[PDB]
């Protein structure tokens, strides 16, 4: 209940920010007030357009890294158990796969980024 | 006179201190002048210890300090960005060239000073002016931003 | 070849150019000394041609397409 | 130079460099503001005698170019020759060659 | 004479020693450590900053400020309307009309600078063979509009009356060297 | 000796004129005029369609190794048929010398451009073509370079005003930066600063 | 009389170059009246457009006409590639620009200019 007050505390101090941020100065909006910025020039295109992420294969290796992250993390809890040769192997098998396939990606450049 | 009277006036002071005291400059220079301007940030002076710190991008801008020959290619340019700025704004212009065109007066390309393109509060004089100079006229910019009136205005509207 | 129908579509363009008399149109109605138009209207007509099939019509058929049947034998041979 | 001696060691070992002995702030070394006047010399032509303006006349010993071929004037076993002699290579600093 | 900034000279070889040391220097940041060691030195120094407006940095008497029309001792006005600081000056920044005055002295009715268009140059007041117009050290004149920046000669006698007592000992200090 | 004027040396103006010389002898299908100055320095005058041979000669040939181009610019004298002389200055670094060369150019008769021969003749010949209007055939991309988009005439000729045609001024009606025909509030007052006393004996034309 | 030639021996390619400029010209109004926060229709940028063409229409020199060419190329490519901006596009149209009348009484009552 007081995580939650607190929260709520956080929530209307910066809704009240931001609120009386955009009512308390005077207001005075044209055209040109609110064209998007670039450097003082007309922009040639939307920032809408397709914007090309040269290190994609480097996300998708994030998302399986962050998966071995949360199959990782009962480790604290882990280490308390009656039988800890069965965890140690475990965990130093599962670390040691993720280092393999670390590094076999680095040997095939999928770290490196594109053109 | 009333009493709410003098409230908006101690109000219209603090707003005024408060604007004076913080005044981020456009990051925009064109030429010698902003040579000197950044030597106006150079230690020496330290525009960071008078409250002035420069922000790149317009949004972030409440002066904008016009240091340099404003020509016609550049122009749009600088109407642009001028009009990017949030309302509280000004324009300290800088050297004969933002002035009134300088050197390069009776040039083809070259705007008759930058008050044809933005309105300038304040106009400094040198070719270059000083670093000691350009602070005098953000220092005069303070007081004439200090001189404001606009809750008093307001209430006697 | 949809001879009527290209000949009608071809029609129907020259009717919605704004300075040409739909009274005063016809099939064998020159642009220039029939319509009076100029170079720029008759290569104006000549894109909208184009925009309205889909194809494109090079120059050095542009000064010959002087009349609508030029324009509709010329897009017939050409389809 | 109003430092104490533990922020002056502070610094010089922070630095690794001897501050103390070129310090960037300027104190007493300067010139004075004020300074006697001088007496600037006169040129080599400040003389009274010998001293004619048409012996001394650079700027009218300006000739025009001289044409070396004219497909007008001229109406046109030697080795070929370059520009200049070719230069000459640097010899490497004695000083310090390498950094 | 030319050096070499980058090229290496023959090579260390491998040693142990020699690899614990490039070891020690990549894991442990050495260098990132002594720039973190310059700027605690600075940071421990006095700062260059002046105290502005009640301190100025120091000038020269040489110094090319705002503009000022001199007089004799005698109150009369140096200038005689000769037009040779209009005829030099670059920006065409000087705009001069004359006519004999009541007593026939050639005098100026009309002394006009443009100081948004002047370049403050001094070539005026090198010009000028009778030191009528000067750059006296004024500096601190900025104005809040462009019409204050245009001086006719009431405003460029105003500025030498008021700046005399200055530009009378810079010229002293100075004029030996011109 | 004298301390006023410059010391002069021969050996530069001899090796200059038999460099010429040189050329002259390579080149007789378009080398028009050779001429060295008294200030040591070398200029060639050629017809325009020898533009591409003679700057590639000089560029690679073992004897001349002008591998740099120091500028190409243009001078307007509007009182021959080819108002617009071309000028590019090399430099040699091998050999340590410098050469000019000249070319000639009209309104209406463009000539090759070099970007084929040195990189740097891109953004000089556009600066060539925005400042005098002298076309480049074979330019890779040919526009304006200096003056503003839309900028009408090509203000460094002899007779395009300093001024300009047009000035900018930021209108409120239409919330733009928008173009007027010039005004001045002060004219630019002209000087008539020539002397009407020869001052060089060494240049007197003969009379008409 | 006889002179070297830009790109076009006589005037018929010359008529033909500018016919394709003009294309150029007339497929690329909508694009920058969509592009550009123009207030003008599409018809308003072609009668610029063709307003233009027929300023330059009376000259008869085919090096002219080919360097006329150059320039309208020249300006649609500044327009293709967006560096020409709001305020250059319709400097086109001088809006603001009161026109001097053509009549000898106007311009008798205005000043001196004639
Ligand atoms: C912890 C260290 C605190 C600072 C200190 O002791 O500095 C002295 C001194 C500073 O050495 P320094 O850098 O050579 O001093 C600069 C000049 O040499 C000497 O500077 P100066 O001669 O230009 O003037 C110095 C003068 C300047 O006097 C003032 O500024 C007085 C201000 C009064 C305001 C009312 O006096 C002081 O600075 C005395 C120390 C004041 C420390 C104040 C700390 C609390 C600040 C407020 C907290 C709330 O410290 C040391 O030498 C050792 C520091 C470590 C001590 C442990
Ligand atoms: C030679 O050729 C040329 C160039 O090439 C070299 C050029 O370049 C060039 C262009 C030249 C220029 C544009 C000149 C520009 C100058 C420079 C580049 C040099 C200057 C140097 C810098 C900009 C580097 C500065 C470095 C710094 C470390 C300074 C620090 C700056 C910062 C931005 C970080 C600090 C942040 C701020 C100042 C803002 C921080 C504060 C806030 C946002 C406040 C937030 C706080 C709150 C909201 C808290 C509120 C809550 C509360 C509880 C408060 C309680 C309140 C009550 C009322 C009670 C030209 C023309 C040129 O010719
Ligand atoms: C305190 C600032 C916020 C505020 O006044 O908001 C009210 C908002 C502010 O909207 P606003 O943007 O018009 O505010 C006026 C301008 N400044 C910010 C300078 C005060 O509304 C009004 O003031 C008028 C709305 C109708 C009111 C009807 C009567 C209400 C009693
Ligand atoms: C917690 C961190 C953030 C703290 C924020 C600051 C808290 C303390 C604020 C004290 C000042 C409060 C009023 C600020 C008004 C700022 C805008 C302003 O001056 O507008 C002038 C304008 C003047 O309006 P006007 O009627 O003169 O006309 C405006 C329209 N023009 C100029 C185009 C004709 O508005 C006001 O005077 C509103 C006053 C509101 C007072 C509220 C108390
Ligand atoms: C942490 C250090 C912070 C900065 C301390 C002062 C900086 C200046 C020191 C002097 C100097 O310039 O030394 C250069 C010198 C480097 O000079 P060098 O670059 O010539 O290298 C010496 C030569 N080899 C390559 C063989 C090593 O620094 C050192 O010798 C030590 C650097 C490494 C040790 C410190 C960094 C790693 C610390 C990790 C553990 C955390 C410590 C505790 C932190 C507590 C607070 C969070
Ligand atoms: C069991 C396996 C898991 C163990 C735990 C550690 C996990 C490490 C995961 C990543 C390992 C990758 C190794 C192979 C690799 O990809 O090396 C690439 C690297 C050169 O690539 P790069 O860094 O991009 O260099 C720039 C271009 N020259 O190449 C190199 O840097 C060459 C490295 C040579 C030495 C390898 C290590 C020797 C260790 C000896 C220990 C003796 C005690
Ligand atoms: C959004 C607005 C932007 C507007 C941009 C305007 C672009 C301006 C481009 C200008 C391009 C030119 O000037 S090329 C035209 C000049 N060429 C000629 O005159 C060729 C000779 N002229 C003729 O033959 C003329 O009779 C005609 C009218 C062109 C053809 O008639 P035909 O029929 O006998
Ligand atoms: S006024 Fe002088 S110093 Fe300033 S930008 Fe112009 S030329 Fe440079
Ligand atoms: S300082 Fe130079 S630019 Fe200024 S008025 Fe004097 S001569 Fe003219
Ligand atoms: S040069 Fe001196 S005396 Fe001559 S007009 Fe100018 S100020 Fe007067």
């Amino acid at each position: 209940m007081n995580l939650y007050t607190v929260i709520f505390i956080n929530i209307l101090l910066s809704l009240t920010l931001i609120l009386v941020a955009f009512w308390l100065p005077q207001m005075n909006l044209y055209s040109e007030k609110a064209n998007p910025y670039e450097c003082g020039f007309d922009p040639t295109s939307s920032a809408r357009l397709p914007f090309s992420m040269k290190f994609f294969l480097v996300a998708i290796t994030f998302l399986l890294f962050d998966l071995e992250i949360a199959l990782l993390l009962p480790l604290p809890w882990a280490i308390q158990t009656i039988k800890t040769s069965t965890m140690m192997i475990m965990a130093f098998i599962l670390v040691t796969i993720l280092s393999l396939g670390l590094a076999y990606e680095w040997t095939q450049k999928g770290l490196e980024w594109t053109e | 006179r009333s009493r709410a009277e003098y409230v908006v006036t101690k109000l219209d002071d603090l707003i005024n201190w408060a604007r004076r005291s913080s005044l981020w400059p456009m990051t925009f220079g064109l030429a010698c002048c902003a040579v000197e301007m950044m030597h106006m940030a150079a230690p020496r002076y330290d525009m960071d210890r008078f409250g002035v710190v420069f922000r790149a991008s317009p949004r972030q801008a409440d002066v904008m300090i016009v240091a340099g020959t404003l020509t016609n290619k550049m122009a749009p340019a600088l109407r642009k960005v001028y009009d990017q700025m949030p309302e509280p704004r000004y324009v300290v212009s800088m050297g004969s060239c933002a002035n009134g065109g300088g050197y390069y007066h009776y040039s083809y390309s070259v705007v008759r000073g930058c008050d044809r393109i933005v309105p300038v509060d304040i106009y400094v004089p040198g070719c270059p002016p000083t670093a000691e100079a350009l602070l005098y006229g953000i220092l005069q910019l303070q007081r004439k931003i200090k001189r404001e009136q606009k809750l008093k205005i307001w209430y006697r509207r | 070849l949809t001879l009527d129908g290209i000949k009608d579509r071809v029609l129907y363009v020259l009717k919605l150019y704004d300075k040409i008399d739909p009274e005063k149109l016809s099939v064998n109605s020159h642009f220039m000394k029939d319509l009076g138009l100029d170079s720029l209207d008759q290569v104006e007509i000549i894109m909208a041609m184009e925009d309205e099939f889909g194809f494109e019509i090079p120059d050095i058929d542009a000064e010959k397409l002087m009349c609508p049947q030029e324009i509709v034998d010329y897009i017939a041979d050409k389809k | 130079a109003s430092a104490t001696r533990v922020i002056q060691k502070l610094r010089n070992w922070a630095s690794g460099q001897d501050l103390q002995a070129k310090l960037q702030l300027r104190y007493q070394e300067i010139a004075k503001r004020t300074q006697p006047p001088p007496k600037l010399p006169v040129g080599p032509s400040h003389k009274l005698s010998n001293n004619y303006y048409c012996t001394r006349d650079g700027r009218r010993e300006v000739v025009p170019p001289s044409i070396i071929m004219s497909s007008q004037k001229a109406l046109v076993e030697k080795k070929a020759v370059t520009p200049a002699p070719p230069m000459k290579r640097w010899e490497l600093s004695k000083d310090q060659p390498y950094l | 004479t030319y050096k070499y900034v980058n090229k290496k000279e023959q090579e260390s070889e491998v040693d142990m020693k020699s690899a614990t040391d490039n070891a020690a220097r990549i894991l442990m940041w050495t260098e990132l450590i002594r720039g973190l060691g310059m700027t605690l030195s600075y940071l421990f120094r006095e700062p260059a900053t002046i105290n502005y407006p009640f301190e100025k940095g120091p000038l020269s008497p040489r110094f090319r400020g705002e503009h000022a029309l001199r007089r004799y001792p005698s109150g009369e006005e140096r200038c005689i309307a000769c037009k040779l600081c209009e005829a030099i000056c670059p920006a065409q920044a000087i705009t001069i009309e004359a006519e004999p005055r009541a007593d026939g002295s050639r005098r100026t009715t009309r002394y006009d600078i443009d100081m948004t268009k002047c370049i403050y140059c001094g070539f005026c007041q090198e010009a000028c063979p009778v030191d009528a117009i000067v750059e006296g050290p004024n500096f601190e004149f900025s104005t809040e509009t462009h019409e204050e920046l245009l001086y006719n000669k009431e405003k460029l006698l105003n500025n030498g009356d008021k700046w005399e007592a200055e530009i009378a000992a810079n010229i002293q200090a100075d004029y030996l060297y011109r | 000796k004298r301390p006023t004027v410059r010391p002069r040396s021969d050996v530069t103006h001899k090796q200059l004129s038999a460099f010429g010389e040189y050329v002259a002898e390579i080149l007789p299908k378009y080398v028009q005029q050779v001429q060295v100055s008294c200030l040591d320095e070398l200029e060639i005058c050629i017809h325009p369609d020898g533009v591409i041979p003679t700057l590639t000669f000089l560029r690679d040939h073992t004897n001349a190794q002008f591998k740099s181009l120091a500028d190409l610019t243009a001078v307007d004298v509007p009182t021959r048929q080819n108002r617009f002389e071309i000028v590019y200055n090399l430099l040699s670094l091998r050999f340590n010398s410098r050469i000019r060369v000249k070319t000639y150019a009209d309104e209406l008769t463009p000539i090759d451009s070099i970007v084929s021969v040195h990189i740097a003749a891109n953004w000089y010949e556009r600066e060539v073509w925005d400042m005098f209007g002298v076309f480049f055939f074979n330019h890779p991309d040919l526009r304006r370079i200096l003056t503003d988009y839309g900028f009408e005439g090509h203000p460094f000729r002899k007779d395009f005003p300093l001024t300009g045609y047009v000035e900018l001024r930021y209108d409120d009606e239409v919330k733009r930066v928008v173009a007027e025909p010039v005004e001045l509030a002060q004219e630019f007052r002209k000087f008539d600063l020539n002397s009407p006393w020869e001052a060089f004996p060494a240049y007197r034309q003969p009379p008409e | 009389t006889s002179v070297k030639p830009i790109f076009s021996r006589d005037l018929n390619e010359a008529k033909r170059r500018v016919r394709e400029l003009y294309r150029a010209w007339y497929r690329e109004v909508p694009n920058t009246v969509h592009l550009m926060q123009l207030d003008i229709t599409v018809k308003q940028g072609r009668d610029k457009v063709r307003e233009m063409f027929m300023k330059n229409a009376h000259v008869t020199d085919p090096r002219v006409v080919d360097l006329l060419v150059i320039k309208g190329k020249m300006e649609l490519q500044e327009t293709i590639k967006v560096w020409k901006q709001r305020t250059h596009v319709m400097r086109f149209f001088h809006e603001t620009e009161t026109p001097r009348p053509k009549d000898f009484l106007s311009k008798f009552y205005m000043g001196h200019d004639p």
